[PDB]
């Protein structure tokens, strides 16, 4: 059975550069080599066969090279639409495995989140449970960590988050962090905080609000 | 032109079997191979199997055997994947590709013949959980002082506690759309899913605007418009 490992995980790269992925079996599979790309709501692409073999309608800037054990697929130019996942293949043995795939994101300029904290509905509290969302709003990188504190009393295990994807047009990144809690535990507390840290922070900036002044 | 059409997306009860089609048409044989592969959430791409209709010549990955069975209807040119003691972590898209081959495929690919899978199919998404179907109570995300920044407020909904996947939110009936932000769902420890759909506005215009999400959950059944007015806040 053959493991297929790639290099780097994943990787942030700018339209023009060279990009280059790589590619380990962890037993020789000669040349059979293939390279898919994937976006979102579409089916992988076959872009490479035979290592080096391009597809009719795949572009000049893709290239593939390698025999053995090491492989290495290389976009020469970047381009707006090259961003994506990139998958290798080996079809020697069966079964077929996959690499676990290089996502390929773009490359902006850090840019700190602008932060926002949202109490609970009136509604929502006429039901038992109370979700307080804190929001994160376009930064680059994706990296941010979000912590919340009641009173100045760090939570954990109820606050569940989510990401958006890399923006179109600014490219930035953003994150709606959601603690929940009961309309009893609530209700038990006054102050409700949300402290965040990213790369493109001086300090950590928290947002807080007073429960029932809200 | 050869093109691959599976079958709609797929709920299922865990312990459950689910059959996803994929029609093909048109190769240029009848000694075709299609190969079955999913995209699973957090393990990457994953090969399950392959079947050669001509002469129902079927392999399958031992990760898998127990469970997966290839069948064809050669006079449909259609294949058949099922997946049967469904546990939760089947719960991926399902997608059928063509084997290119020069020579037909009866055991495993003879490599120097190969071309790869060259073609796919749209992908099945199928979700297997114990949960039962379930439209969303949707709460506002009040704009506040608490929600300002520098001459620009943030507002939204909160999606909460649906099943399945997906459910849309527009605003103003998709007349406002720039500046939206919608968040992946998310899967609560309940089994049931959790959005939030978000805006950002300039602060003077939550007094004459009027802002609404417009929440369509197609599976169960609901349509639901909230009105989203701003929420007074402790001044510090």
């Amino acid at each position: 059975d053959i493991q297929m490992t790639q290099s780097p995980s994943t990787l942030s790269a700018s339209v023009g550069d060279r990009v280059t992925i790589t590619c380990r079996a962890s037993q020789t599979i000669s040349s059979w080599l293939a390279w898919y790309q994937q976006k979102s709501g579409t089916a992988p692409k076959l872009l490479i066969y035979k290592a080096s073999s391009i597809v009719s309608g795949v572009p000049s800037r893709f290239s593939g090279s390698g025999s053995g054990t090491e492989f290495t697929l290389t976009i020469t130019s970047l381009q707006p639409d090259d961003f994506a996942t990139y998958y290798c293949q080996q079809y020697n043995s069966s079964p077929e495995t996959f690499g676990q795939g290089t996502k390929v994101e773009i490359k902006r300029t850090v840019a700190a989140p602008s932060v926002f904290i949202f109490p609970p509905s009136d509604e929502q509290l006429k039901s038992g449970t109370a979700s307080v969302v804190c929001l994160l709003n376009n930064f680059y990188p994706r990296e941010a960590k979000v912590q919340w504190k009641v009173d100045n009393a760090l939570q954990s295990g109820n606050s569940q988050e989510s990401v958006t994807e890399q923006d179109s047009k600014d490219s930035t990144y953003s994150l709606s962090s959601t603690l929940t809690l009961s309309k009893a535990d609530y209700e038990k507390h006054k102050l409700y905080a949300c402290e965040v840290t990213h790369q493109g922070l001086s300090s950590p900036v928290t947002k807080s609000f007073n429960r029932g002044e809200c | 032109q050869v093109q691959l059409v599976q079958s709609g997306a797929e709920v299922k009860k865990p312990g459950s079997s689910v059959k996803v089609s994929c029609e093909a048409s048109g190769v240029t044989s009848s000694s075709y191979t299609i190969s079955w592969v999913r995209l699973a959430p957090g393990q990457g791409l994953e090969w399950m199997g392959r079947i050669t209709p001509i002469f129902d010549i079927t392999n399958y990955a031992q990760k898998f055997q127990g469970r997966v069975t290839l069948t064809a209807d050669k006079s449909t040119g259609t294949t058949y994947m099922e997946l049967s003691s469904l546990r939760s972590d089947d719960t991926a898209v399902y997608y059928c590709a063509r084997d290119k081959s020069d020579v037909v495929v009866v055991t495993s690919i003879r490599p120097a013949y190969y071309y790869g899978m060259d073609v796919w199919g749209q992908g099945t998404t199928v979700t297997v959980s114990s949960a039962s179907t379930k439209g969303p109570s949707v709460f506002p995300l009040a704009p506040s002082s608490k929600s300002t920044s520098g001459g620009t407020a943030a507002l939204g909904c909160l999606v909460k506690d649906y099943f399945p996947e997906p459910v849309t939110v527009s605003w103003n009936s998709g007349a406002l759309t720039s500046g939206v932000h919608t968040f992946p769902a998310v899967l609560q420890s309940s089994g049931l899913y959790s959005l939030s759909s978000v805006v950002t506005v300039p602060s003077s215009s939550l007094g004459t605007q009027t802002y609404i999400c417009n929440v369509n959950h197609k599976p169960s059944n609901t349509k639901v418009d909230k009105k989203v007015e701003p929420k007074s806040c402790d001044k510090t």
